């Protein structure tokens, strides 16, 4: 009978696959594709030249991460997809070999990062409605998604239709205000840090502090620390001292197995505990040119929203997206918060006179379980929805108007 | 029917007389300067179009103004194939215009292509190697298509050998 | 100047440049940003022989910006920082400007107007109370246009940096419940022109970086004057993406957003504030004057301010008033319009029409006493 | 050919100083730059930059030594050498679009200016308010104005224009200045007279000059031709077209020979004799002006242009 | 932004150029009076350091500020020649004779913050900077070394010597003039 | 809606000479009647037509002679026929034409075709 809607979300780390209607995705894939690398003997004077049928020769996915004889190419670049040609392959597995739906009879939501040039939507939608041949397609914005995924899976009773959405993947963080269910696009702020400039930072960390670590294994390494021994601190300058004094305990030893001698290596693993998601809230170390910590923009953000949903969305502000699963991330973004809010209002009141004491402000910042896959999640719900089939681009709209029926967005 | 040399030829010195630009701050707004040939809100500064063609398929038209000239060039699809192959390589390279400096995002209708020289580009770049590049456009359009044609026959065959040959 | 020999200077304080200089001039003798900044050292940008004092005002702060951390000492016609505002008149009055003895001066200043009381009351407190003038006089910004114009009725379109006001005078009387504001003006439409820079991948993201956007829309940006054919004219060609040369000399291309960023002065839902543009908002002030100024206000629109030089502005808002008075005056009767006579004046002069207009007044006025408060009382 | 690249950017105009000495030009944006011959090599002295756009036209009053300026700002200021520094005064010009050209009259009590509103402001010094007012030749220019020259009388004033016809006009300011002299071209010459149209129809008219007894105008068309009206002729006009690109600028080097260049890159010589009234291709970018000699009898002239930099010619 | 600024600017504290001679609690000879507070600017440079040269932006609140910079571009020197030492003794040795060279002093060439420090005019500032900048240095680099070797072997630790790249701001008190 | 308010706005001699062989004064022939000045649309098709009929006509190796004896501004409306033949493609048309023009540019060069591109009176 009637088919599912196909959701893909295509991230900077981790691709997400399935169908409309189900709990979970179908594959969490990470957004890599490897493509043969013999042809580097020819072009050393131009980029590779395909012929033949050598460009189906190509593994995306777990299948593509570590295989012997293949380039791992990764499209996905502050979510912007950079080249279109490696991404126009990753779809053609994504949808025959993963999922196996025929495109001729299947929706497509397909999911955006806020930032996305218009150019860069003409051309997602002429992939899939001309390369492919869907009957119809939905770009959706990633953050409305996840801020549904909390409300459809948050208490009954607590479903507030309003929240400031942090979403930070792999690229790039964006702090979305939303009223009424309607996003506050003109008061949109994006802070250029997430998992990959932690991951980065600690890389080199470790380059400087700790080698020893095999080139190839550099990034994977800094990647499992990340996830393993990981944590936001309360207070930089204090712990450096914690862990000079007791380094006994705060020192933690990693064990890695070398990819191509299968020796056995281990390191100290150590400032770059707290250093990493510190850039968070010193983007100064990761970026040369941003110096806002998160716990400043959301609150910037807040402030130039209307003044009767400042209240609302300091009481659900929302975190969405793997890298803000770090431990203890929320317990400070609150404290900082809540310290700049406090003051806010105690200024107010000696400008007038203690006259008139103002309500305090419950700033309340809430984590689920959805946070690897919320977007997904939330898009999954809406595409089950018959009110997704009205909101559509329908493929006919696409015969009578060009790529420019996706040239707008929410800003 | 007519050769290409004197097509081609005819062309060049028919261009060569069009890329005569000037600078030109415009009348009708305060003081935008802005292409009177895509403006044209005033029409004494716009020159006689002129066209040359070589059959009745492959055409050549030239639109002069004070301080612009958009060339718009036809080329003969031949076969159903490639029809599909043209439209598609003229869309990769206007899909680029901001590095082809002197190329429209949208043909003019009827048209596969569509140039426009500005004053500012005749004296930015070399101007003969402007008209270097349309003519040299011009050659190699057709050949360039004739390779796509075979190299997507060629595919098509080796994906049925990939097919047949498991039985 | 004074019979007395006073010289009586005029100083129009306003909220980007201080524009500055003496009665009767046709000139300012100097234009320099109310700018104030301090030392910062920093990992990315070099150090050199070029010592930065530790506290740099005005065009230097301007110039060597990258070095500093530079503050605006007033936002929105409000001062923000009496303490910077003290240095940057300090820097006015001082031995790189009006090498001035100020007690051997009379001052005109201005003020933009539905200000707040208090900062007026700051502002004439220390012209006595620190540089101690021999005498002050505060002049409304409205009527300074008209005089530098020659003229005495119209209705002034003033755009300045901080705020944007309209203000009908008819005869010479004051209007005063007519005055509206517009919270659009220039550092909006310079907020703006970052946030659509940032989508086309350059990040600025420094107060620096803040000047260096401003010198992209001063020489890159024009307001549309027909805003379907503007994005027709994107869409179907390359002609718009014109390249600009950081300092540094990364170059950057700049395309439609030479004249999306203006346009927030005409559809202000772009940026974040609710209301309508400014010739909706002229038009809904003239449609508010006595029945029978109202056709004389259509044949004085006066503008005023910097934010008022982007190309084909004054084209576009003559535009969008015959567009308004066909539609709720005329009632569609395309052909009445042809009496409907309309004259925005936009003398090429415009920028300094405030300051002309106190140069002309201080002029007039200079021997005329009982007019500056005087005595220190 | 003497040759030297100020700028790679199109000189978009320059005026010569009284003895040569100096040259000011436009480096393709809104300053101008006066450069002095610092022996075989040129260093710039001065930099003018009041200036909000790019300034079209730059003249340089040879006994004054004054410097006027107008440009797409719709601005024009005359530069006057305070002790050391340039400094500019305002011109009410009153146009609603760009300025084109501007050319000092051979007495240097006034100058004009041609415009894209389709009016020429003659401009002229009221002292009372230290700054220079205009008066509009008007009625019969239906389209912007491209160049400028005056008699040598300083009252009849010869344009050229889109509307592919030149024009003399009577811009005799009774303010400033004794009645004319009657001439060829008329005894009438009260303000904005029209005294001659151009038989042309075809081309835009670049470039328009008169001989130095002022009986002569010649112009220069896109349509790569060259006329010369001749007053004694009664206004009989000689006509040459050619074969090569068109001509944007030309200049009489005597009563009797022009040099015109154009998009050629390189100037040309045309004679003309008062027997037969044709001219003739004596043969061989932006602007042409004389360096010593006059019109009358030039003995060097120099050329400007878009593929930049500055030659001299004898 | 805010990266660790000095607390210690009391108002009774003399200043040379744009440096401020804060007492220091060694028994080195120098110009500045002896401190006895448990904290001192040596040490609010040795105690931010680590964290301080992380940040990449400074802003100067005052003087005391341009003098505890200066004392983080020295340690930011002397961790260089500890972490080729093999004892607490060679390194304890070596940093003393580390201090004593003629560093370049305020607008001096070489010295990298011409821009932010003023030359010092007189024979009677001149000297005595020299003479309060030597006892920093000599204190600065003896109390690295005894907490930059770890006892239980004398190793220049790990820890420590880390940061030896990480140059303050990529300012080198060494000079970019050599 | 204040934004969207639209404000502010022969051949009987040509024949004749062409059956006897005159071909190069045929080709004059076609030449003497510019209808420049008309406002009639159809007789600048017909003008265009019978001119186009002697340069098909004309054998290639004769064209040599017949352009050198127009004068200048024989040359001239030559190039404004030959540029209008272009408008109207048939199967030889186009190969003859673009010979016409390689000769009429060898007499009229670059500047011949401007005042083709600047005629204002549109033959
Ligand atoms: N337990 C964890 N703690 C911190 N970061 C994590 C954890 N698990 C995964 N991540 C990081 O989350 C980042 C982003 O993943 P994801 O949210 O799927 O990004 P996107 O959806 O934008 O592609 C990855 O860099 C991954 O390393
Ligand atoms: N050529 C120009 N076009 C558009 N805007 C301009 C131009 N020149 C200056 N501006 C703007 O003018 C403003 C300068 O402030 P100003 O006009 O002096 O107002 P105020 O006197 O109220 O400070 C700045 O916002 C600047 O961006
Ligand atoms: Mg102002």
């Amino acid at each position: 009978g009637r088919l599912p809607a196909c959701v893909v979300d295509c991230g900077t780390g981790y691709t997400k696959l399935g169908y409309a209607g189900n709990t979970e995705p179908q594959f969490i894939i990470p957004s890599c594709i490897a493509i043969k690398e013999s042809a580097k003997v020819g072009d050393q004077a131009q980029r590779r030249v395909m012929k033949g049928v050598d460009d189906l020769d190509f593994f995306i996915g777990d299948e593509a991460i570590e295989k012997p004889t293949y380039a791992t190419k990764w499209p996905i670049r502050h979510g912007i997809v950079e080249d279109w040609d490696l991404m126009e392959r990753f779809m053609e597995q994504v949808i025959f070999k993963y999922l196996r739906a025929e495109p001729e009879d299947h929706y497509f939501l397909l999911t955006e990062p806020p930032l996305n040039t218009p150019e860069n939507r003409e051309y997602t939608a002429e992939i899939m409605f001309e390369s492919f041949n869907v009957p119809g397609l939905y770009i959706a914005v990633q953050a409305v998604l996840a801020l549904a995924a909390s409300w459809t899976s948050r208490q009954v009773g607590e479903r507030t239709l309003t929240g400031t959405v942090i979403d930070s993947g792999d690229g790039v963080t964006h702090v979305i205000p939303v009223a009424e269910g309607y996003v506050i696009g003109s008061c949109i702020k994006h802070i250029p840090i997430a998992g990959r400039d932690i991951t980065y930072f600690i890389q080199q960390l470790l380059r400087d502090r700790e080698v020893g670590i095999p080139p190839e294994q550099s990034l994977e390494t800094a990647k499992a620390v990340k996830e393993r021994y990981s944590y936001v601190c309360p207070d930089l300058v204090k712990e450096f001292n914690k862990y000079d004094t007791d380094g006994s305990k705060w020192i933690k030893q990693y064990t890695g197995i070398n990819a191509i001698s299968k020796k056995e290596f281990s390191i100290d693993v150590g400032y770059e505990r707290f250093l990493g998601p510190e850039i968070f809230f010193h983007p100064e170390f990761a970026n040369p040119d941003f110096t806002q910590p998160i716990s400043e923009v959301v609150d910037e953000v807040i402030q130039n929203c209307p003044i009767d949903v400042r209240r609302p969305l300091y009481k659900n502000i929302v975190l969405s997206g793997g890298s803000t699963m770090f431990r203890d991330f929320g317990r400070r973004l609150q404290r900082d918060l809540k310290r700049t809010v406090d003051a806010r209002l105690k200024l107010s009141e000696e400008l007038s006179g203690g006259r008139l004491k103002p309500k305090p402000i419950d700033v309340q910042v809430i984590t689920h379980h959805m946070q690897r896959y919320a977007v997904w999640f939330g898009g999954s719900m809406l595409a089950s929805t018959p009110e997704f089939y009205q909101v559509c681009h329908t493929k006919k709209d696409y015969e009578e108007i060009g790529p420019s029926i996706c040239r707008h967005n929410p800003v | 029917t007519a050769t290409l040399r004197p097509y081609l030829s005819a062309v060049r010195a028919t261009l060569q007389a069009a890329l005569c630009l000037e600078n030109f701050s415009s009348q009708v707004v305060e003081r935008h300067n802005k292409p009177e040939v895509e403006v044209r809100s005033s029409k004494e500064l716009l020159l006689q179009p002129v066209t040359i063609s070589r059959n009745e398929k492959e055409k050549v038209l030239i639109e002069g103004s004070i301080n612009s000239v958009r060339v718009s060039i036809a080329v003969k699809q031949a076969d159903e194939i490639e029809k599909i192959l043209c439209h598609k390589f003229m869309r990769f390279m206007m899909m680029r215009a901001e590095n082809f400096f002197i190329l429209r995002r949208k043909p003019v209708e009827g048209y596969d292509i569509s140039f426009l020289i500005t004053n500012f580009h005749t004296e930015q770049m070399y101007k003969h190697k402007l008209v270097d590049f349309v003519i040299h456009f011009m050659e190699e359009i057709d050949k360039e298509i004739s390779e796509m044609k075979l190299s997507v026959n060629a595919r098509a065959r080796i994906v049925a050998e990939e097919f047949l040959k498991n039985f | 100047m004074d019979s007395q020999g006073r010289k009586v200077v005029v100083c129009d304080n306003g909220t980007g440049f201080v524009k500055c200089g003496y009665a009767g001039s046709n000139f300012p003798e100097h234009i320099f940003p109310a700018l104030v900044g301090r030392p910062i050292i920093r990992s990315t940008t070099k150090v050199g022989n070029i010592e930065i004092k530790d506290l740099m005002v005005g065009d230097e702060a301007s110039e060597l910006r990258s070095m500093l951390e530079v503050n605006y000492p007033m936002e929105n016609g409000i001062v923000r920082n009496w303490d910077d505002m003290k240095h940057l008149w300090d820097y006015t009055f001082g031995p790189e400007k009006l090498n001035i003895d100020t007690r051997n001066c009379k001052i005109l200043l201005t003020e933009p107007p539905m200000n707040p009381t208090k900062n007026r009351e700051k502002i004439v407190e220390v012209m006595f109370e620190t540089y101690q003038f021999s005498g002050v006089y505060v002049a409304i910004q409205a009527v300074l246009t008209l005089y530098a114009q020659g003229l005495l009725t119209g209705v002034v379109v003033d755009s300045g940096d901080g705020v944007t006001h309209i203000c009908p005078v008819y005869e010479g009387f004051s209007l005063p419940h007519l005055t509206r504001r517009l919270d659009i003006a220039g550092r909006d439409i310079t907020r703006y022109l970052i946030k659509l820079l940032l989508l086309r991948g350059y990040a600025f993201n420094h107060s620096a970086d803040f000047e260096t956007v401003r010198m992209i829309k001063e020489k890159l940006c024009y307001v549309g004057y027909n805003i379907e054919q503007e994005q027709k004219l994107a869409l179907e060609t390359t002609v718009l993406v014109e390249s600009y040369t950081l300092p540094d000399g990364r170059i950057i291309k700049v395309g439609g957003e030479r004249f999306e960023a203006p346009e927030a002065l005409f559809q202000p839902h772009l940026i974040n504030v609710e209301g309508v543009g400014v010739a909706e908002l002229l038009f809904n002030t003239i449609q508010a004057a006595d029945i029978d100024t109202r056709s004389e206000f259509y044949k004085h629109i006066v503008l005023s301010g910097g934010s008022t030089m982007y190309p084909g502005l004054p084209s576009r808002l003559e535009r969008e008033l015959k567009q308004l008075y066909l539609e709720r005056v005329l009632k569609g009767d395309v052909e009445k319009l042809s009496k409907f006579k309309i004259r925005i004046e936009d003398p090429p002069r415009r920028k300094h029409m405030v300051f002309l207009g106190g140069a002309v007044l201080a002029d007039i006025m200079k021997d005329k006493d009982n007019f500056w408060m005087t005595r220190q009382e | 050919m003497a040759y030297h690249s100020f700028l790679v950017e199109p000189i978009s105009c320059h005026a010569w100083n009284k003895d040569r000495t100096q040259i000011a030009i436009c480096p393709n944006n809104h300053e101008v730059h006066i450069y002095e011959k610092s022996g075989n090599k040129w260093v710039q002295v001065h930099e003018l930059k009041e200036h909000n756009g790019q300034v079209t036209g730059i003249d340089w009053a040879p006994d004054s030594n004054r410097i006027v300026t107008c440009g797409t700002d719709r601005n024009a200021y005359v530069w006057t050498l305070k002790g050391r520094t340039w400094k500019p005064t305002l011109v009410i010009l009153r146009i609603n679009r760009a300025a084109r050209c501007v050319r000092w009259a051979p007495n240097e009590k006034k100058f004009a200016v041609g415009s894209g509103s389709r009016v020429i402001s003659i401009c002229y010094f009221e002292q009372e308010n230290d700054w220079w007012v205009c008066k509009h030749i008007k009625k019969p220019i239906r389209s912007t104005v491209l160049s400028l020259d005056w008699h040598p009388n300083s009252v009849l004033l010869a344009a050229g224009s889109c509307d592919f016809k030149c024009r003399i006009f009577s811009a005799y300011i009774k303010e400033v200045e004794e009645r004319p002299a009657p001439t060829p071209w008329g005894s009438k010459m009260p303000f904005g007279e029209l005294m001659f149209e151009s038989s042309s129809s075809c081309g835009w008219v670049h470039g328009v000059c008169f001989s130095a007894n002022g009986s002569r105008v010649a112009w220069v068309s896109h349509d790569s031709t060259v006329c010369l009206a001749d007053a004694d002729k009664k206004m009989a006009v000689a006509t040459l077209a050619s074969e090569t690109l068109p001509l944007l600028a030309v200049t009489f080097i005597t009563e009797s020979s022009l040099v015109a260049a154009g998009h050629d890159c390189f100037p040309v010589l045309f004679t003309y004799d008062s027997a037969a009234g044709k001219l003739s291709f004596g043969g061989r970018v932006s602007q042409i002006s004389v360096l010593s000699g006059g019109k009358a009898k030039c003995s060097q002239f120099c050329t400007t242009g878009m593929d930049g930099g500055m030659s001299i010619w004898d | 932004m805010p990266a660790y600024h000095s607390s210690l600017m009391d108002p009774d504290t003399k200043l040379i150029g744009n440096m401020a001679l804060l007492p220091i609690r060694s028994q080195f000879k120098g110009p500045a009076p002896r401190e006895t507070k448990d904290t001192d600017i040596v040490d609010e440079a040795i105690y931010y350091f680590k964290a301080n040269v992380f940040f990449k932006n400074y802003e100067i609140k005052n003087e005391a500020d341009r003098t505890l910079i200066y004392i983080t571009l020295y340690i930011s020197e002397c961790l260089k020649k500890l972490q080729k030492c093999n004892s607490k003794s060679q390194g304890e040795k070596e940093m003393y004779t580390l201090g004593i060279t003629n560093f370049p002093i305020p607008g001096e060439p070489g010295f990298p913050l011409n821009a932010i420090y003023a030359k010092p005019a007189n024979k009677q500032e001149d000297e005595v900077m020299r003479a309060y900048l030597q006892q920093l240095r000599q204190e600065t680099g003896l109390r690295l070394c005894e907490k930059v070797f770890d006892p239980q072997n004398d190793k220049p630790s790990k820890w420590w010597t880390c940061f030896v790249k990480r140059q303050f701001m990529n300012k080198s008190l060494s000079g970019p003039g050599q | 809606r204040f934004r969207k308010v639209d404000v502010g706005e022969d051949e009987g001699e040509v024949d004749s000479c062409l059956r006897q062989g005159n071909m190069t004064a045929a080709l004059q022939a076609a030449l003497k009647n510019p209808p420049i000045n008309t406002k009639s649309q159809a007789v600048k098709d017909r003008a265009g037509s019978i001119v186009l009929k002697v340069l098909i006509s004309f054998k290639a190796n004769d064209i040599e002679k017949a352009v050198q004896s127009l004068d200048k501004n024989g040359v001239d409306l030559l190039m404004k026929y030959i540029y209008k033949g272009f408008e109207s493609p048939s199967d030889n048309s186009s190969a003859v034409l673009l010979q016409w023009h390689e000769k009429a540019l060898a007499a009229g060069g670059v500047g011949s075709i401007v005042r083709v591109l600047t005629a204002r009176k549109t033959v």
